[PDB]
């Protein structure tokens, strides 16, 4: 029954970067990166921060919520990854990422 | 470490009142604040999470608000089951911290304690210790100063005191206080008295015994 | 869906304790576990958290170095060890499922385990009378450890009875009193101290 991050669109004014989790467990926040290397760039964090550009379709403060879809210039282009983190200490841990979405 | 400060420490209320309790975080914790209820002998129980989300099954009587540093739990139309201690808890980061707690107790009319003293007994005295017990029965509010006097001299450091939880039927409290002395020193003094001060007595009632 | 904790412990200062907590009725590994303790008459104190998925831990500063939390995924059990025990570790210790998505909260709780840390050694109570709307009672004195139980006339007499919370004396031993407001029968406080196999029945005579 392993959790999956369903990034439905291979490719996508306010763009919408769609994410859906199949499970709540293991518990932990949903984060977005542009790209994936040691240089990847954070775009949203459910756990902490202020992201005036980014906005969420569903109330991520509800325990049972599985919709992690966000409503976010040519500088914006790139591959986006919805990453599910599992709780850790000192830091959370990449659990599963969706396959990626190319913003054009 | 994020310090959580809960105000007030005690609230008194009658069935049907609205009660509001507050929690202040020493810094911003977004809306990651939970509230628990604990009754005597029981594990805490989660009522509200993320500042305002009810847990499934929790009555709509309860609700919560706030973001950043200031937060509120409200209990509308209090019922006998809602009389308890409530704790807030920050959930933004380790280490997890709880507030100090707010006790919600039943308002009723002022009632004065019925006072009784109890000397030690020969059996106890045969051991080599003496306990003199004062009982303040069935009073309200909780606040009561008990002072022990031995041959008209005020005692300090040599008594301990215990309170019952508010009573099921009458919403009142009782209090026991025990003065503990050597056999040697119990028998060198003569008059043993407990003076009780309380919001429902005109003058401080005293009860005594001479040996 | 529950957490079932091990039984009450009685330890000596400098000793060690290990409390267990068995989960059932949910996917254990999906969630965290935290331990929270409460000393007598006090509030709640968070001790630490452990990921049931990867075993990452975080402990309160105060307890770093003396505490260890582990899990056994094979049995869905959480364990808390606490070392170099002092008197002020005396408290009820709770296990709680930590179940927030991107916050921490505790939605399922164990019933608690009492840990008593003291120099003292098991001892039954001496029971003395508080000789007689009138009032009378029973002074249960110098026992260890918690708890004791007090009935009046074998459960028969219930009304206007007030059995007081025990107080811990400078001796390291506990004392409480049970009072009873009678109208101005025979009376017999029934004291039971399970931990010393000790049970006393004493009659408060005028």
């Amino acid at each position: 029954e392993e959790l999956q991050v369903i990034q439905p669109d291979k490719s996508v004014e306010t763009a919408t970067l769609r994410c859906t989790a199949t499970s709540l467990i293991p518990v932990g926040p949903i984060q977005w990166f542009r790209g994936a290397g040691p240089g990847r760039e954070l775009i949203y964090n459910q756990k902490e921060g202020h992201f005036p550009r980014v906005t969420t379709v569903s109330d991520l403060t509800k325990r049972n919520n599985m919709d992690f879809s966000i409503r976010i210039t040519p500088a914006d282009a790139g591959t986006y990854y919805c990453v599910k983190f599992r709780k850790g200490s000192p830091d959370d841990v990449e659990f599963k990422s969706g396959a990626g979405t190319e913003l054009s | 470490d994020i310090q959580m400060t809960q105000s007030p420490s005690s609230v008194s209320a009658s069935v049907g009142d609205r009660v509001t309790i507050t929690c202040r975080a020493s810094q911003g914790i977004s809306s990651w604040l939970a509230w628990y209820q604990q009754k005597p002998g029981k594990a805490p129980k989660l009522l509200i999470y993320a500042a305002s989300n009810l847990q499934s099954g929790v009555p709509s009587r309860f609700s919560g608000s706030g973001s950043g540093t200031d937060f509120t739990l409200t209990i509308s139309s209090l019922q006998p089951e809602d009389f308890a201690t409530y704790y807030c808890q920050q959930g933004a980061s380790f280490p997890i911290t709880f507030g100090g707690g707010t006790k919600v107790e039943i308002k009723r009319t002022v009632a004065a304690p019925s006072v009784f003293i109890f000397p030690p007994s020969d059996e106890q005295l045969k051991s080599g210790t003496a306990s003199v017990v004062c009982l303040l029965n069935n009073f309200y509010p909780r606040e009561a100063k008990v002072q022990w006097k031995v041959d008209n001299a005020l005692q300090s450091g040599n008594s301990q005191e215990s309170v019952t939880e508010q009573d099921s039927k009458d919403s009142t409290y009782s209090l026991s206080s025990t003065l503990t002395l050597s056999k040697a020193d119990y028998e060198k003094h003569k008059v043993y008295a407990c003076e009780v001060t309380h919001q429902g007595l005109s003058s401080p009632v005293t009860k005594s015994f001479n040996r | 869906v529950q957490l079932v904790q091990s039984g009450a412990e009685v330890k000596k200062p400098g000793a060690s304790v290990k409390v267990s907590c068995k989960a059932s009725g949910y996917t254990f590994r999906g969630y965290g576990i935290s331990w929270v303790r409460q000393a007598p008459g006090q509030g709640l104190e968070w001790m630490g958290w452990i990921s049931a998925y990867g075993g990452e831990t975080n402990y309160a500063q105060k307890l770093q170095g003396r505490v260890t939390m582990t899990t056994d995924t094979s049995t869905s059990t959480a364990y808390m060890e606490l070392r170099s025990l002092r008197s002020d570790d005396t408290a009820v210790y709770y296990c709680a499922r930590e179940a927030g998505s991107s916050w921490y909260d505790f939605d399922l709780w164990g019933r608690g385990t009492l840990v008593t840390v003291s120099s003292a050694s098991t001892k039954g109570p001496s029971v003395f009378p508080l000789a007689p709307t009138a009032a009378l009672g029973c002074l249960v004195k110098d026992y260890f450890p918690e708890p004791v139980t007090v009935s009046w006339n074998s459960g028969a007499l219930t009304s206007g009875v007030h059995t007081f919370p025990a107080v811990l004396q400078s001796s390291g031993l506990y004392s409480l009193s049970s009072v009873v407001t009678v109208p101005s029968q025979t009376y017999i406080c029934n004291v039971n101290h399970k931990p010393s196999n000790t049970k006393v029945d004493k009659k408060v005579e005028p």
